[PDB]
RNA sequence: UUUUCU
RNA sequence: GUGGGAGAGGGUGGUGGAAUUCCCGGAGUAGCGGUGAAAUGCGCAGAUACCGGGAGGAACGCCGAUGGCGAAGGCAGCCACCUGGUCCACCCGUGACGCUGAGGCGCGAAAGCGUGGGGAGCAAACCGGAUUAGAUACCCGGGUAGUCCACGCCCUAAACGAUGCGCGCUAGGUCUCUGGGUCUCCUGGGGGCCGAAGCUAACGCGUUAAGCGCGCCGCCUGGGGAGUACGGCCGCAAGGC
């Protein structure tokens, strides 16, 4: 599980400014996190199809956020990915 | 008419989550290791749902019977 | 980590030597698995609701530990090994749910 | 011959017969009877009367062994169940106690068609 | 038990 | 985002007791079983009924609901681990980032197929008994595939609410599951019932709409021929579209 610690570590880590809890960058960061824990959990458990739908929704939501991000500030975009690891 | 006295009233406060308080749990079983319905336990959807789980654990820890022979008859 | 409750029931026919012996293997067990004992209860011999291993009685324990979740399962894999240990139930600690209180 | 004095009276009632097995305080059968043991052969076997007779008989044979006291253990539902019981209560045996101990699965084996459909 | 057609 | 909550949602490992079957031991003896009646069948190599021990498979009684969870299929012994969804509170953060969705991709009850394993109970086919004018059936005795597990296929269904998804608007009453609050009431999420207006061929629906509206998808165009023929794509096959 993602502990409060690990989480808020990411939040600050990507936050646009002091107190930034839900910006495209933060959100995309948190999603990326979960997507990885989950994608991992499914390497083992090839048959947990129910959770897989979760993953599918998470990825989708991320795709949308980024799509919007790039649409708005294409720079913040290139930055986010690189920093994270997306597009890969 | 399931109107004698709900096992709840005939009992002080207690932690429904206690899987070892035999003396208390025992109260919720019948003349058999069967879990009394709510008309009997006098509990409630949420409570009863706990009681049950608790009772099962006690069962496994050889602390509560899964079943008993019926007398009288 | 997390707060667990380890219940153990063993042979009620153990002499103070045998009894103190298993409690030793248990202690090392807990230890070798990062289990830090917060407190302990030992009700001792109690009347089972039904025989367990032909025996009509049981000697109960109750070690409340704090250990790594990633090893609770493995911890019990070991505890059940003792021939006199005839019951091991590790439960997650939970706030008591009062009622009619 | 052994003289048992007190013992158990297992009644295997059912929608097809009913059979009684008197036993010693350890469960070892002394004597037994049934609808068939008595004259009865087929359908008649499961009747409550074929149970009364089987009970008294099983009881008589039990007296000859020295039996005087018994503990009844009813098992299964069936005509002749509560009859068998009354048959015993009478007889030369004293019925110390009565207990229903019919076996019931906590849902384990699939019943044959005859008994499927319920819950 | 079952127990067709008109 | 922070702080709470309920749940048979899912995956892995482990583990509990009841019951059936088989095996061993004891004690006991003439039947048991089965039906409308019976018979096949099982039993003196000792069955049935009773007690003790062992093995194995499969399913989890009460709790259990008129209950809950999930997108659907569907999900209930207990424990731990891994994991999806979701509701409430605070109003903290982003700032239209939204809805729908041809095709694609994934999931998808049962039966069925391939490889390996397993097999207690049940049981297509089948082998018998009976019933009948006949009985390729209904009832009874056996019984193989299968039902179980793993991996890979198949993709169908009364896959049903026979009701596509999202949003806004339109009396109330009553029961219930779960959360909050100043908690005999108020506020939110969910499951039911009666009903305003309104709708409906009628039955009925009615804030969980089948009412009033906007967006997008799918589909229908008399019955038989026929979900057939042909073609194509898919499948090991059955067969699917
Ligand atoms: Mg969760
Ligand atoms: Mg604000
Ligand atoms: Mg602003
Ligand atoms: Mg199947
Ligand atoms: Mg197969
Ligand atoms: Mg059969
Ligand atoms: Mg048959
Ligand atoms: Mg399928
Ligand atoms: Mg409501
Ligand atoms: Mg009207
Ligand atoms: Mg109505
Ligand atoms: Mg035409
Ligand atoms: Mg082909």
């Amino acid at each position: 599980p993602i502990t409060k610690e690990e989480k808020q570590k990411v939040i600050q880590e990507f936050a646009r400014f002091p107190g930034d809890t839900g910006s495209t960058e933060v959100q995309v960061a948190l999603l990326t996190l979960r997507i990885n824990r989950l994608s991992e959990h499914l390497k083992v458990h090839k048959k947990d199809h129910h959770s897989h739908r979760g993953l599918l929704m998470m990825v989708g939501q991320r795709r949308r956020l980024l799509r919007y991000l790039q649409r708005e500030d294409p720079e913040r975009y290139r930055a986010l990915i690189e920093k994270l690891g997306i597009r890969g | 008419p399931s109107r004698k006295a709900k096992v709840k009233a005939t009992l002080g406060e207690f932690d429904l989550r206690d899987y070892r308080n035999v003396e208390v749990l025992k109260r919720f079983l019948s003349e058999t290791g069967k879990i009394l319905p709510r008309r009997r336990t006098g509990l409630s959807g949420k409570e009863q749902r706990i009681l049950a789980k608790t009772i099962k654990r006690a069962r496994i820890l050889g602390l509560l019977p899964f079943t008993e022979k019926l007398v009288r008859k | 980590m997390r707060r667990y409750e380890v219940n153990i029931v063993l042979n009620p026919n153990l002499d103070q030597s045998q009894l103190a012996l298993e409690k030793e293997i248990i202690q090392r067990a807990l230890e070798n698995y990062g289990a830090r004992v917060e407190k302990v209860e030992e009700l001792g011999l109690r009347r089972l609701a039904y025989p367990i291993a032909k025996d009509p009685q049981g000697y109960f324990l109750w070690y409340q530990v704090e250990m790594p979740e990633d090893r609770v399962n493995d911890l019990a894999r070991e505890l059940r090994i003792r021939d006199n240990v005839r019951r091991v139930m590790v439960v997650k600690s939970q706030e008591p749910f009062l009622a009619n209180a | 011959k052994r003289q048992v004095a007190s013992g158990r009276a297992y009644i295997h009632a059912s929608y097809n017969n009913t059979i009684v097995t008197i036993t010693d305080p350890d469960g070892n059968p002394i004597t037994w009877s049934s609808g068939g043991v008595i004259g009865y052969k087929g359908s008649r076997k499961g009747t409550p009367y074929a149970a009364q007779l089987a009970a008294l008989d099983a009881a008589k044979k039990a007296m000859a062994y020295g039996m005087q006291s018994v503990d009844v253990i009813v098992r299964g539902t069936g005509a002749g169940r509560e009859q068998a019981i009354r048959a015993l209560q009478a007889s030369g045996l004293q019925v110390k106690s009565i207990v229903d101990d019919t076996p019931v699965p906590h849902n384990g084996c699939r019943p044959k068609k005859k008994f499927r459909k319920a819950s």
